Order: C-alpha cells, then structure tokens, then sequence
C-alpha cells in the first residue's frame, strides 16, 4: 500500500497580516517599493511559485489551492451564463422558434443613449444577440424552461462555493504532502477511469433518459411546455416505451450481452438530422458510452497497490533502440519532479484539442439548430482556434522555463533531451530551410499571381482556369470518405460529415452542411497555413533549443529563462532569451490563427453557408468568388476585408453600432502597441528626468521614483496590445459581418 | 469521549461546555472548521426570529389591525411586499442589523457573549442561576421554534389551511 | 446491425472458457504477485476475470457478428 | 469476531478493512431481518389504505418510499459519520444469535424475492397455496 | 473590524477601484437624472 494519504494539517495560518504587505512572498519585493518598478515586479512574478519557494511540497500545494480557485471562478461563470440565459433572456421563444428567433442573453441599461444596442432580436424581445451557442447546448439537453436555467444557476453557485471552500481547506487547513502529489500511477488511474469514463458514463445516461426523448418529442414538433417533464421519463417506462420500444426490455440484454436490442437508441447512423441539421443524438449517446468503456478500461493500466498494473518508469526505460542512446531513461524524473515539464505538455496538448474541436464541430455540427445558425459557428470556430494558439505557444514557453530551470544534466546523460540538445544546429538548420522554401513556394505563388494578373496575362496564372495546382491527396481521401458508408464502414448508414461530399443539408431554407471542394485556391491556402505552422515552431523550438547556451552566449542559463540581453557586444544580444522567442513566436501565432480563420470565413460564406431555393439550386453569402478571388492577395484584400467590411463600417445608429464602436477602439489599441514595441527604454527614461523636474520645480515629486518600463516588460506590453487590437478588429469585423448576413 | 447526546459519536472537541444547551451534537462537523461564536450568534439570530414569527403566524390568525385587511400570513407576506409595509420592516431590521454587525465584531474580539445584546428591561434575570437557566430554555424554545415555524409554513402550503384551524379541523 | 443472440449455455460456454484462459495465462504473465495455489490472491483473481469478461465480451460479439455464435 | 465459523474462502478479510466488513454486514443483517419479518407480516395482516416487489413502485406514487427514504437517508447520515469515527480510530451469545438471524434473514429475503419471480406471489401466501 | 483588513483595504488598487466607482457612479447617476448636458445653461 504505498500508494496513500498523507497530509499536514494545519500548515498556514488564515491571516489578513500578509494581505496588507503587498510584495511578502519574494525576498526583494518584501521590503518595499522604491523605484515605481517594484510595482510591476510585483505583479510579475507573483504565481511564479518555484521563483520564491525551494521545496517542491509547498509549490505543488499552491499549485493544488490556486486550480481549486480556478474552479471557483470557472463555476460562477457557468451559474452566471444559466441565470443570464434564465433571466435575461428569450430562450423560451427561441424554443418555440428556431429558426426565426435571434438568441439574445444580454440587455443593456439606458444611460447615455446606450439602450440603441438592445435591438429587436425577435420572440418579443430586445437584447444583445449572442453567439456562445449556449441556446443549443440548452436545447440539446432537453432544458425547455426558464426554471430548469434557475436551478443550473443555483447548482454552478453551490459548485463555486465547495471549490473555493476546497482551495482554502486544503492550503490552510489539510495540505497534502510531495508524496501524496508524485504518485503518477494513481493519478492518471483516476483521472482516465473515474474523471473520464465515469463523466461519459453519467452524460450517456443523461442524453438515453433526458436528452433523447425530450429532442424526440421537440424534433416531432409538440410545444416546450407540452412535453413531459424529464423525470416521469426515468419512472414511467411505458412512456419511454412508446417513443423507443427497446426500453420494453429493459437491462436484460445490456447484462446478457444482446445488446442490438438497444438499436433503437444506440445507433450507427452518421450525417445529420434531418429536421435540426445536427448530429443525431441516438449517435452522441452510443458514442459517450463506447468512450465510457474505453476510458475505464484504460485506467487500470497502471500500477498502484496491488500488483497488477505496468510501472511507468519501465514502459519509459524500455524503449530504447540503436540511433537513440540511453532512450527514455529519467524521463519520468523529469515528469514528476518538474510542474514546468508537465505544463509544458499539458498546454500543446489542451491547444492541439481545441484546434481538433475548432474543425470537428463545424464540420459535424453536433448540437440542434446550431448549424444554420451562422454567427455562433463562426464565433465558436475562431474562439477555438485562438485558445489553441495561445496554449500551444505556452507549452513552448514552460520548456523554455523547465530547460532553464528544472533541467539538469547529471540525470540527463545521454538520453533524448541531451542527444536533441547536441544535434540542434542540425534541427534549427533543416526547420530554416523549409521554412524559406515553404515561404517561396506558397506565398510567391501569390506573388506570381498578383504580378500575372496585374500584367494582363491571366494564362500565366495558378488558377483552374490556368495553370493547375490540384489538391489530388485531399480530394482522394474526400472520395474515400465519401465512399465508406456501407463499404469501409459497413453499418454506417451515412458519411461522418457532408463536407467529405454528398448530399445539401438544409434547415429553415439555410445550409447546414454541404460539401466544400477543393480547388487551386484550397491548394495554395493549405500551404499558407504549413508555412505559417513551421515558421512558428522554428521560433518557439529555437527558443527551447537554446535556452541554456549558444554559440553567441555560453552562459544563457546563469542569465535566466526572462532577461533582455546581455549587453551590444558581440555586435548586440538584444532578445536573445527563450522569453523573447515566446515573445516573437506569439506575433508568428497570431499571423497563422489569422490566416486560418479569414480562410474558414471567406470560404464558408463563399461555398457553404447561403439559401436553398428553387430547384435545389444554393444561393451562397458572397457567391462563389473564393475560388477566382482567392489566388492573388488583391483579391483577398478587395474581395474580402474591403467587401465585408461593409456592415462593420455602416452600423452607426444599430444595435450593431458596438461591434462598429469596437472596431475602431481596437484598431487605435493595435497601433497604440507599436509605441511600445519600436520603441527603446532609454528615451522614455530620459524623458521622465525633464517631467520629474517640472514636479521637483513644484516640490510635488513622488517617493516612489518614476521609471520607464523595464526591456523586458516594454515588450510584453507591446505585444499584449498588439494580440488585444489585432484580435478585438477581427472579432468586430467577423461579429457585426456574420449578424448582418448570416 | 462520547458525544451526550448520540453516545455512539464521538465528543467533538471544540464543544466541551463552553456553549450553553451544548449536548455534544456536531455529526458534520462545523464547529471543526468555523468559528462557534459566530455559529452560536447565527443559531440565536434564527431562533429569535423564528419564535417571534411562530407568535405571530397564530396571532396573526387570532387578531389582526383593522387598519390591515384580513388575510392568511402568506398572503401577508405578497401583500406587504406590493404595499410598502414589508419594505419598512426590512429597512428596520436592516438598520438594527448594522449594530448588530457592529455587535458581532464585539464578539469576535471576545468581549461579548454570542446573544448578548444587554436586553433585560423588566428585570426578570434576577440571578445568574436563574440566567443560566433561561439562557438553557432560550437556546431549546429557539431550536423547537425553528421546527415549528418550517411545519406552519410548510403545511400550509401543502393543505391550505391555518394552523390552528388545521388542528380544528382534521 | 450486427446480430447478436439471447443467452444460452453456448454464450455461458464463451464466457466461461474466456475466464479459465484468462486465469492461467494471467497467472504467468503478471510480473508482481502449486500452479495456481503459489501467489494467487483476490487482486489478480479479479483482475484476471476482468480481462476475461473483456475477452468473453469480445468473443461472443464477434462470433455472434459471423455467425459461429 | 463474533459468528467466526472460520469462513472465509476467498480470504476478503486480508484487503478490506474488518470492521467495514463487520458493520456492513450486520447492517446488511438488520436490513433483511426488518425485510423479511415484514414480507411474512404484510400478508397476515394489513395497515389501513393498503405485493412483495410490485408493492415498491405502488408505494413511491403516493410518496410514502420518498419518506422512508428521506428518515432512512438522515439517519444514514449521522451513521456515516458512525462508520467514520469507528473507522478512523450473557450478552456475547446475544450478538451471535444476531449475527446467525440476520444471514438467515438474507437467505430467506432472497428466496422470498426470487419466488415471487417464480409466482407472483408473497412467502406464505405461496405456503397456503 | 480587523485593522490588517482595513489596512488591505488601503492599498492602492483597492483605493484606485473604489474611488473611480464611485467617481464613475455618480457621473453615471447625474447622467441619468439630467441626461443631454451639451452647455452650462445659462
Ligand atoms: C461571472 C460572470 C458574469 C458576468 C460577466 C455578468 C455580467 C453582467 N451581469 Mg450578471 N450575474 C452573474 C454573473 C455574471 N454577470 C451571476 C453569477 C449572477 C447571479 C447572482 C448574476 C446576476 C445578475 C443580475 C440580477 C443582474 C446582472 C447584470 C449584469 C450586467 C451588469 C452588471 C453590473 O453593471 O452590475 C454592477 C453592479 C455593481 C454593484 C457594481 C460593482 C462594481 C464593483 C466596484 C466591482 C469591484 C470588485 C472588487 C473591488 C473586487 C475586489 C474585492 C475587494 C475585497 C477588494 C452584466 C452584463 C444586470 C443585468 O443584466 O441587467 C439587465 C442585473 O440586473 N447579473
Ligand atoms: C475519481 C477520482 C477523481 C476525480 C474525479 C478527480 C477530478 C479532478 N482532479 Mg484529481 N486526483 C485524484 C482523483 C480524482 N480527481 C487522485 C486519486 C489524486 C491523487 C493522485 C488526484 C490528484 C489531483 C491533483 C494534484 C489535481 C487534481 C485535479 C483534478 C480536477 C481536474 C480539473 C478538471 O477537469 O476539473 C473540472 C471538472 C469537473 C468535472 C469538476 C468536478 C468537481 C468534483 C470534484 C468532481 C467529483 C465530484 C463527485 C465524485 C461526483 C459525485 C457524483 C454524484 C452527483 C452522483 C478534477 C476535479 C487538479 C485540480 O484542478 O485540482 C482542484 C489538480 O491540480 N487531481
Ligand atoms: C451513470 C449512468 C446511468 C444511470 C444513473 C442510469 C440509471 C437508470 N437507468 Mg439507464 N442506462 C445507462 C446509464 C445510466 N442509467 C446507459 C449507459 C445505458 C445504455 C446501455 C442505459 C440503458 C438503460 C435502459 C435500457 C434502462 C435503463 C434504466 C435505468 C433505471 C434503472 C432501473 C432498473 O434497475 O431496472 C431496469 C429494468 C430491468 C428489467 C432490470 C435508472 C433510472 C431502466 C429504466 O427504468 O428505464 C427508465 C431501463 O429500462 N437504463
Ligand atoms: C494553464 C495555463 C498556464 C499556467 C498555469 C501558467 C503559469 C505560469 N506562467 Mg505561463 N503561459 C500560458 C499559460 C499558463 N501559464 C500561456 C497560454 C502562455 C502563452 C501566452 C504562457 C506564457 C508564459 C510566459 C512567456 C511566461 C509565463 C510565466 C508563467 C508563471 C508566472 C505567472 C505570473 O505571475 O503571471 C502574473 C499574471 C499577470 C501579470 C496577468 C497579466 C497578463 C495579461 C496581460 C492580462 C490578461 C488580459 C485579459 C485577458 C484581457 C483584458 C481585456 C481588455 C479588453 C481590457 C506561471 C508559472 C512567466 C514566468 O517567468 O514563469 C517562470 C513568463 O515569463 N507563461
Ligand atoms: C510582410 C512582412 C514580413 C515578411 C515578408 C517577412 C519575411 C520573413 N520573415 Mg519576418 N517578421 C515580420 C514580418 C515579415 N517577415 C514581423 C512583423 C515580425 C515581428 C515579430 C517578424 C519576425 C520574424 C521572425 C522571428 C522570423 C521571421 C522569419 C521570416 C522569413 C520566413 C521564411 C520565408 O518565408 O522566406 C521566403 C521569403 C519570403 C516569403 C519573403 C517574400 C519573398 C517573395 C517570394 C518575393 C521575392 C522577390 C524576389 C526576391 C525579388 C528578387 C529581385 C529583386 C531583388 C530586384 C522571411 C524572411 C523567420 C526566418 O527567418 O526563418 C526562416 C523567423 O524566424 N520573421
Ligand atoms: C418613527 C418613524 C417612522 C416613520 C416616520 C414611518 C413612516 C411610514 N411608515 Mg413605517 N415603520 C416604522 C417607523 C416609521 N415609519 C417602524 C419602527 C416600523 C416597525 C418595523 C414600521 C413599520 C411600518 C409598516 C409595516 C408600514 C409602515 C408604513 C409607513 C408609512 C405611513 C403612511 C402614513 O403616514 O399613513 C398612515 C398614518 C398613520 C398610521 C399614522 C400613525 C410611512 C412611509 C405603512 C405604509 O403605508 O408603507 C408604505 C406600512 O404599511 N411602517
Ligand atoms: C475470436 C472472437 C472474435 C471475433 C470473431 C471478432 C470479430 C470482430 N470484431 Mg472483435 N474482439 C474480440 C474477439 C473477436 N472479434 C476480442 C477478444 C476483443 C477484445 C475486447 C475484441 C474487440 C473488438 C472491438 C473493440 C471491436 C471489434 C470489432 C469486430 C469486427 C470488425 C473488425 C473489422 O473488420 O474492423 C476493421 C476495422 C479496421 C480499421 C480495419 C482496417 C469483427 C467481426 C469491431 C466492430 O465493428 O464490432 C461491431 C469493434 O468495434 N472487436
Ligand atoms: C426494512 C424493511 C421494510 C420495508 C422496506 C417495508 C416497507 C413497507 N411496508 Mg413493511 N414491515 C416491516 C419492515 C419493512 N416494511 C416490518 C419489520 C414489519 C413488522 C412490524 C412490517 C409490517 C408491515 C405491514 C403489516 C404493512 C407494511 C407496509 C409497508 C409499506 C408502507 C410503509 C410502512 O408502513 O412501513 C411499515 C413498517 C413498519 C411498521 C416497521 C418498519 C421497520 C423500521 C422501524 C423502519 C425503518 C425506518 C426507520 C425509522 C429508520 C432507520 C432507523 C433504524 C436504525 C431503526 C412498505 C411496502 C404496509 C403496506 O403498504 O402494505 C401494503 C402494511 O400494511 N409492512
Ligand atoms: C428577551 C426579553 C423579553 C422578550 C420577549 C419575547 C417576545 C419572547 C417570545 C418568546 C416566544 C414567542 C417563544 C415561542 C417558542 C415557540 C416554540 C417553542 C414552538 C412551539 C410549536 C411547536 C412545538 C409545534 C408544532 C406543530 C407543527 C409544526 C404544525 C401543526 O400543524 C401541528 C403542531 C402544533 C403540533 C422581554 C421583552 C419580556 C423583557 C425581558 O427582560 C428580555
Ligand atoms: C419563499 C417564500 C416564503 C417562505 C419561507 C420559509 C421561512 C420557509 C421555511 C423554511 C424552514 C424553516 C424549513 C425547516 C426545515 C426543518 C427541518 C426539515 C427539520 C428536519 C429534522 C430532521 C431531518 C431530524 C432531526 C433530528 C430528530 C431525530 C429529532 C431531534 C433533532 C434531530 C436529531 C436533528 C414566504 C412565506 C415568505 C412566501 C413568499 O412569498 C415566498
Ligand atoms: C510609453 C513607453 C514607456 C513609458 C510608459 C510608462 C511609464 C507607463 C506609465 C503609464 C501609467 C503610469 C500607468 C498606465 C495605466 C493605464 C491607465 C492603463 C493601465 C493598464 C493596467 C496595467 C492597469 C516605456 O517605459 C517604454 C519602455 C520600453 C519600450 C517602450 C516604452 C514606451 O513606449
């Protein structure tokens, strides 16, 4: 039994005393400000936990406390978006109507003529329309009432409360002890089988005795209020019985393994529904209990007290071959040891997840009415996209911190990370090379293009029409895709998405879901994005890579993972930090996410979304020009920002007047960065001398002596005023688009 | 040791008599984590209001003001909420509870006992025997009455009908 | 739909056999603990009829999806 | 330690707590001996406005399973808090003979359920007919 | 009430959020009863 509880019980005293000493966790911030710099040191370093503590027990307790805080306001944002939509809100006419009510959860008070913005969003209503899809989710759930939002309300309030009772409880009262917090085993035993499986297992008994015959009745078209409510489905069968007959049955064939009696409501069917151009939900439920299996299952791969079970560390030390070395060795020292390692991958790993879900709910739309409602797609398409950006860049930036800090190469002899870090000139000069090839041949075929067309000879162009660049990879699996209902995938009734090609989906006279060739346009864009990818992993693993020494700096690590430079010899080492490639990878993210979401948008509105009309034929938002437009930069400079940015710039006097508003606000913010980022340290220092002396002259000088901004903090300040501008114009410029026409 | 009350639960331990009508009952265990001053001033507060709002969901029945319509307490409670009489008393009690927030702050800082407010007017805490006494009927009037006050409201909306002509009739 | 069939002693036969193989071969393959009557406790009884309700499950879908049954 | 005919095949006691195990089953002993006392007494006689498993889903319509449920819910409360605390740290012949009623009970509770699947009826009533 | 929590409550920031609150509150409120202010009127 060595896996087992062990804590100190009350290790930290509930104290206001350290609250009124700003600055008590470091050595140097606790003796008080004297330079107004102390100030922003304070801030910085604040939940650096392993800058101001050496022992890794009272770390992995902060840590503990603080994710229980994270909770606490994750769950008061949830209660709040229930009593919102509980509240303020026209979820009951949305029910009622679809496909002809705006989702709206916001109102605004009338103070300076403000009140413009609650406009007529429909079901008797006036409100801010919002695009979070929460009416869906609502929906999906089987919720159908204002009362049942009352009660989600009050359950994320009494969530909130115990997570926040938890984090106090265990940092102040029962703080567990570094063995209780390295036991890797355990951990991911009960978080693969009990967080896991079990949440699936609950979810599937939700959506098979809430979910399915509270949609069946909605989708057949009985009124919210005529439904019955969701427990006299759980006592009354015969109810259950007549919507989906296997219930007659009972768990009889679940236990005696005939389960193709439970096909009424545990289908294969794939495609969409119908009637709400979502994914069927008999489908949601046989997918949460299949993942429900696999994920208990998979927790009891790991040994913890009995016997049974693998070791991590000789799975990790086993894998070993001849081009590789000592293999995997301490790796699992490494990974639990160092909070950096595993934030490092936990952070590529949660943004890589939410790009995945940022492609798979466009393209399989999963709740009801949420397909054709077109702002929500886009909105929670390009939220998603931005996340996983910004995750994967904080993985690279915590290896950065743990190569600097927690890396040490007495454990490190002769495995993966000492043979990656002795042939990283090798790496850095192969991703340099492909990123300059990758930059000629998909960014200089615009170029070719722009010049060609510009010149009168649109022979000579990549285009369909000219030269072709055909997407022959992508359209073969298209095809197959296509193909595998009945054939690679035999019991599949139809194709995993509409996109891979088939038939147009179509709810409330708008598009669901159809398929989205690829042509010329496609081929290029797709290499725009690859080129955007690797340059940006070149920045961040040349940061990583780096980190510790160079050729330029032989000491990096004694400097730190955050400093400036180490001074303009050497010709100048400004920004030669892993911070600084943090730094400028961020900038190379925010271009790529960029790319991605104008090419969702623009082809999406151009070849997707629209109306059916007359003889099936599909009128779409701009027409079809995304694939002669989309080949030369003047067409996506015309034909999209400049033709889009139309009902941005005309909304004055709207209820769309915010977005309008917005729009500018962060158009100023994003050139109010370059201030900060052209700039130097040294002038502004300079400056403040001749204002410090216009306050000497009046004897109002401060006693906190005013500073100009450090180099380091001078560059995040920049960059987080550009990412705020740059993203706030698009989000504007997407938002008053996609609700004007779609 | 055992608790008094349930012997086969164990004492507590932040409860050893220090309280009055303390009998050793702390199954979930509040008293481990949260101050009992403050939990003894909560357990007064509640019980105080409810042996008043027992009193008066039968008086109220009994008699009311001719100035007032007649009327079942519940309904009290919708009509003084729409005319203005239940905003006044929840401004009265609301200016009462901002010394009796100073008043807790007293006790925190341990020169006050949890319920005292220092209202004796007619004199009837003759000795501290007789205090100590009525200090164990209050805390067991006021338990009761917390009971009690759940059981009108409750029924009542149950079978509607007034507690005391729930116990003429049935 | 795959067709699967109302249990009969065929599929207790499955089950049963898919437990016994799983005994034995457990009984070898794990590393951390007379044939059986060396070592054999609770845990890796459990945990060998668990791999072998997982066999068993396994082997009578899929011979009831071939029509052995 | 009481009722210890030195059966234990399987050897549970070597990975689980003995107290778990003695106060779950003497719990599990009480519940049968209340359950099959009472399945025997519900066919000789009845209480006023009122078969063994049917009986259950008859009985939560009223509300009355609810109730039980929520007294049997409190008390199991303050006895979580028993097997807590009791985990966390003439008379003899008396706990035996409660120990050896109460196997029994479960024994009997189990063949009552079970014949009532066999034919729809009550113990005794089967007895009689 | 406890003199380190009112000490907290006399750090900057805290001072900063509550008096622009207030600041932004009233200008809010005088908004609100007279609205549409372009002139002293006189
Ligand atoms: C967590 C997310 C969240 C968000 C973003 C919002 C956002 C909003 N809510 Mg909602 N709300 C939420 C959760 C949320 N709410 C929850 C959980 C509940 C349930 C209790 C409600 C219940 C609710 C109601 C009942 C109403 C709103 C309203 C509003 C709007 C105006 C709020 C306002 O100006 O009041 C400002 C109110 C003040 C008292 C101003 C306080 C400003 C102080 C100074 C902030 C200071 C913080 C402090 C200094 C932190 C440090 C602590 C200290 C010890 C130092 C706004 C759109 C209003 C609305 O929609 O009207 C149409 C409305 O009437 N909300
Ligand atoms: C079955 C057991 C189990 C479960 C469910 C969890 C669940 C969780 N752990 Mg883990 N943990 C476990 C065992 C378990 N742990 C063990 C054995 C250890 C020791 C090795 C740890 C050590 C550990 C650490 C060190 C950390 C976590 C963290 C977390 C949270 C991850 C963030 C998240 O997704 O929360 C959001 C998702 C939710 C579903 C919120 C649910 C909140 C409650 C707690 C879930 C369980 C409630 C209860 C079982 C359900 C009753 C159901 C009933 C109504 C029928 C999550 C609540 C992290 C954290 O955030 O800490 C707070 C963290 O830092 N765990
Ligand atoms: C954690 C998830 C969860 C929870 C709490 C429940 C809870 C319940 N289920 Mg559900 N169920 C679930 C997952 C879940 N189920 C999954 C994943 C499946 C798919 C295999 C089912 C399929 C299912 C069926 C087919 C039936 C239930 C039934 C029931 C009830 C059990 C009644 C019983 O024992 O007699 C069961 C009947 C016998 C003859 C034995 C209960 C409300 C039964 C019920 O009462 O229907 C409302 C019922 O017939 N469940
Ligand atoms: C689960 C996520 C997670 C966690 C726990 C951490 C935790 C940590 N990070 Mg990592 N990081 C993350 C995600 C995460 N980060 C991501 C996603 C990125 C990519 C951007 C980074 C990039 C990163 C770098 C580059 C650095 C850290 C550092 C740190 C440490 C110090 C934190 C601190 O004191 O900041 C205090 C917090 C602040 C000062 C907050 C201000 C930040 C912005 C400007 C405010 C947010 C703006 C808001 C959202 C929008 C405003 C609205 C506007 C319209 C008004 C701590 C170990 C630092 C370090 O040195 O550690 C050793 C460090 O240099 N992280
Ligand atoms: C429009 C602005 C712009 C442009 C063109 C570039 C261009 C480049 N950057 Mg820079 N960068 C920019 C803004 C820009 N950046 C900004 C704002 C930042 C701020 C954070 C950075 C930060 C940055 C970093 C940190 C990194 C780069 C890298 C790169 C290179 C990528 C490799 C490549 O594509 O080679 C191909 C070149 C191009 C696509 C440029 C256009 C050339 C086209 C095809 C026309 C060619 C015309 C031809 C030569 C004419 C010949 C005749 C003429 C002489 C008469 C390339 C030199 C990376 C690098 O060097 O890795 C290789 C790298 O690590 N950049
Ligand atoms: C001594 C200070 C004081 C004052 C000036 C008021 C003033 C008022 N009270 Mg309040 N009130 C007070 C103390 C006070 N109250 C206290 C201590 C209580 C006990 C908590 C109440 C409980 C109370 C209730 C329950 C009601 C009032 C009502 C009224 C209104 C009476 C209307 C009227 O004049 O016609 C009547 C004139 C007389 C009765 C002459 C005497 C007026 C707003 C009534 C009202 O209409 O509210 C809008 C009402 O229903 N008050
Ligand atoms: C000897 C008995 C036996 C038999 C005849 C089968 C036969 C089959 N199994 Mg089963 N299976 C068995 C034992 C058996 N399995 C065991 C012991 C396990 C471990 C628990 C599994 C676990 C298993 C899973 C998890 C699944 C199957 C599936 C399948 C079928 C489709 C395989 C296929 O063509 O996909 C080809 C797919 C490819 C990607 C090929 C390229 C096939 C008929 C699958 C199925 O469709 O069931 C309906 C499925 O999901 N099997
Ligand atoms: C745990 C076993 C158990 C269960 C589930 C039930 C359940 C039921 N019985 Mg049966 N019954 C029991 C024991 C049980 N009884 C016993 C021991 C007797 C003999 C006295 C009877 C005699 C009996 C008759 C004669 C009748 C019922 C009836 C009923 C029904 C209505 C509830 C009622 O009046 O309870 C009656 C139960 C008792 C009088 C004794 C209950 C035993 C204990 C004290 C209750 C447990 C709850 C307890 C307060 C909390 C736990 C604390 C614990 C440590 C003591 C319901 C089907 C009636 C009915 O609807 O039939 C159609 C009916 O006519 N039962
Ligand atoms: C402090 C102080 C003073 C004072 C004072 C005052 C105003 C004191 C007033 C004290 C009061 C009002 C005490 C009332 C307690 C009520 C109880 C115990 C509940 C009983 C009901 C039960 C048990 C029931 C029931 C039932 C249910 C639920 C529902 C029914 O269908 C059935 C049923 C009836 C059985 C004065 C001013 C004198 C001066 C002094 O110097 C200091
Ligand atoms: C919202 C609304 C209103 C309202 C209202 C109000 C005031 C509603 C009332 C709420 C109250 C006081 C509920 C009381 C519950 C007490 C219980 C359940 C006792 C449990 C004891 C148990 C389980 C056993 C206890 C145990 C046993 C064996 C006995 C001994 C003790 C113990 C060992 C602990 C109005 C009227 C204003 C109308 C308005 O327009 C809207
Ligand atoms: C303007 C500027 C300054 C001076 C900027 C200073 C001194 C900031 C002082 C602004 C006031 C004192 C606080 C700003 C508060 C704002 C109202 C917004 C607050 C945002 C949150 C921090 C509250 C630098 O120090 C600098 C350093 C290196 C490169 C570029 C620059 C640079 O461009």
């Amino acid at each position: 039994k060595k896996v087992s509880i062990t804590v100190d019980r009350d290790p930290v005293a509930t104290s206001f005393e350290k609250w009124a000493q700003p600055g008590h966790f470091s050595r140097t911030l606790a003796k008080g400000p004297k330079t107004t710099t102390w100030i922003w040191n304070l801030h910085a370093d604040v939940h650096d936990f392993d800058s101001h503590t050496n022992s890794l027990e009272d770390i992995s307790r902060k840590i503990f406390s603080a994710h229980f805080g994270q909770l606490s306001i994750i769950f008061l944002w949830l209660s709040g978006m229930y009593f919102h939509g509980a509240r303020f809100s026209n979820y009951s006419a949305w029910l009622s109507n679809p496909t002809a009510v705006k989702p709206s959860a916001q109102v605004v008070w009338p103070i300076v003529g403000q009140e413009v913005l609650n406009g007529d969003v429909g079901g008797g209503f006036q409100g801010v329309q919002v695009t979070s899809g929460f009416f869906q989710i609502w929906r999906s759930s089987g919720i159908t009432s204002e009362v049942e939002l009352y009660w989600c309300a009050l359950a994320g309030l009494i969530m909130s409360g115990l997570m926040i009772f938890a984090g106090w409880f265990h940092y102040h009262k029962a703080a567990p002890k570094l063995e209780w917090f390295q036991n890797a085993e355990s951990m991911l035993n009960h978080h693969l089988s009990g967080l896991l499986g079990l949440g699936c297992l609950s979810w599937a008994g939700h959506q098979i005795h809430v979910s399915l015959p509270v949609n069946k009745l909605l989708d057949a078209g009985v009124a919210p209020q005529e439904i019955p409510l969701p427990h006299e489905f759980l006592v009354n069968r015969d109810l259950m019985a007549q919507l989906y007959p296997s219930f007659s049955k009972g768990l009889v064939p679940f236990f005696t393994l005939n389960w193709s009696e439970y096909s009424d409501f545990l289908t294969f069917k794939g495609g969409l529904n119908p009637v709400t151009g979502g994914l069927w939900l008999s489908d949601t439920a046989h997918h949460h209990l299949a993942l429900a299996v696999l994920f208990i299952v998979a927790g009891h791969m790991y040994r913890t007290n009995w016997g049974i079970g693998h070791s991590m560390k000789e799975i990790l030390e086993a894998h070993k071959g001849p081009f590789t070395g000592e293999g995997h060795k301490g790796l699992y020292e490494i990974l639990t040891t160092s909070w950096h390692a595993q934030l490092a991958i936990n952070l590529a790993m949660l943004g890589s997840v939410s790009i995945i879900v940022a492609h798979h709910m466009y393209a399989m739309p999963p709740y009801p009415y949420i397909a054709t409602d077109y702002p929500t797609q886009l909105s929670i398409f390009t939220h998603h996209m931005w996340i996983g950006g910004f995750c994967v860049c904080g993985g690279a930036a915590h290896a950065g911190i743990f190569m600097v800090r927690d890396y040490n190469p007495a454990q490190n002899y002769n495995n993966l990370l000492d043979r990656v870090i002795r042939h990283r000139d090798a790496i850095i000069s192969h991703l340099n090379w492909i990123c300059i090839f990758l930059g000629f041949h998909s960014f200089g075929l615009y170029i070719h293009n722009d010049t060609m067309r510009a010149l009168g000879r649109t022979q000579d162009m990549f285009s369909d029409t000219a030269i072709q660049l055909k997407p022959v990879f992508a359209q073969w699996v298209q095809s197959i895709h296509t193909l595998a209902p009945g054939n690679t995938t035999p019991n599949a009734l139809a194709t995993a998405s509409y996109a891979f090609g088939g038939d147009v989906v179509a709810v409330g006279n708008k598009v669901a879901m159809m398929p989205i060739s690829l042509g010329t346009a496609d081929f290029m864009v797709h290499h725009i994005h690859a080129f955007t990818i690797h340059v940006t992993v070149l920045i961040l693993l040349k940061g990583v890579l780096f980190s510790r020494n160079s050729r330029l700096i032989p000491d990096k690590a004694n400097l730190g993972f955050r400093f400036p430079c180490d001074g303009p010899g050497r010709g100048g080492t400004c920004q030669s930090s892993a911070w600084d490639s943090v730094f400028l990878g961020l900038f190379w993210m925010y271009n790529c996410i960029s790319v991605v979401i104008f090419h969702f948008s623009w082809k999406m509105q151009s070849d997707v979304w629209g109306t059916v009309q007359s003889d099936g034929t599909v009128t779409h938002i701009t027409g079809g020009n995304f694939a002669q437009s989309a080949i030369t930069i003047n067409g996506w400079l015309r034909d999209f920002l400049w033709a889009q940015a139309s009902q941005v710039i005309q909304s004055y006097g709207s209820a769309l007047s915010a977005y309008g508003l917005i729009f500018l606000g962060a158009h100023f913010i994003w050139a109010f960065s370059l201030m900060f980022l052209f700039s130097g340290r040294g002038y502004w220092q300079e400056l403040i001398e001749s204002i410090v002396w216009a306050h000497n002259k009046l004897n109002v000088a401060p006693a906190i002596q005013p500073r100009a901004l450090s180099i380091t903090q001078g560059r995040a300040v920049g960059l987080a005023h550009y990412l705020l501008g740059g993203i706030g114009t698009t989000w504007a410029f997407f938002l008053a688009r996609i609700i004007s026409v779609g | 040791d055992f608790s008094a009350a349930v012997p086969f639960l164990k004492r507590p331990s932040n409860l050893d008599g220090a309280y009055i009508g303390d009998v050793g009952f702390d199954p979930l265990g509040f008293s481990d984590v949260f101050d009992l001053r403050v939990l003894r001033e909560a357990e007064l507060k509640h019980g105080r209001f409810a042996m008043l709002a027992v009193l008066g969901f039968i008086v109220q029945e009994l008699y009311t003001f001719p100035f007032f319509p007649k009327m079942a307490p519940v309904d009290a409670h919708d009509y003084f909420v729409k005319q203005g009489g239940g905003s006044q008393i929840i401004f009265w009690i609301s200016f009462v509870e901002l010394f009796g927030v100073v008043a807790l702050f007293e006790t925190l800082q341990g020169k006050r006992e949890p319920g005292d407010f220092a209202f004796d007017p007619l004199g009837l805490a003759k000795d501290e025997a007789t205090l100590e006494r009525y200090r164990l009927a209050e805390v067991k009037h006021a338990r009761l009455a917390m009971i009690a006050i759940g059981g009108f409201i409750h029924q009542y909306w149950v079978t509607k009908q007034t507690v005391l002509e729930q116990l003429g009739n049935f | 739909v795959p067709q699967t069939v109302a249990w009969s002693a065929k599929t207790g036969a499955v089950m049963v056999l898919s437990n016994i193989l799983c005994i034995v071969a457990g009984r070898y393959v794990i590393q951390v603990k007379s044939g059986s009557f060396a070592g054999f406790g609770l845990p890796e009884l459990l945990a060998s009829t668990s791999l072998g309700h997982i066999v068993g499950s396994g082997a009578i879908l899929g011979l009831s999806y071939v029509g052995v049954l | 330690v009481p009722g210890d005919a030195g059966f234990d095949p399987l050897t549970i006691s070597a990975w689980l707590d003995s107290r778990w195990l003695r106060e779950a089953e003497i719990k599990h002993c009480r519940v049968a001996m209340l359950a099959a006392a009472g399945c025997i007494a519900q066919d000789i006689f009845q209480f006023p406005g009122a078969k063994m498993t049917a009986l259950h889903d008859a009985a939560v319509k009223a509300g009355s399973m609810g109730q039980m449920l929520f007294w049997i819910g409190f008390v199991e409360a303050i006895s979580t808090a028993a097997t807590i605390q009791m985990l966390q740290g003439g008379r003899a012949r008396m706990e035996l003979s409660e120990i050896k009623n109460g196997r029994l009970a479960m024994i009997g509770f189990s063949g009552m359920v079970h014949h009532y699947f066999i034919t729809g009826k009550g113990p005794i009533e089967l007895l009689t007919s | 009430m406890d003199s380190n929590f009112l000490k907290y409550l006399s750090t900057a920031p805290v001072l900063f959020t509550v008096w622009l609150s207030f600041t932004a509150s009233f200008i809010i409120e005088a908004n609100r009863f007279f609205p549409d202010m372009l002139y002293f009127p006189m």
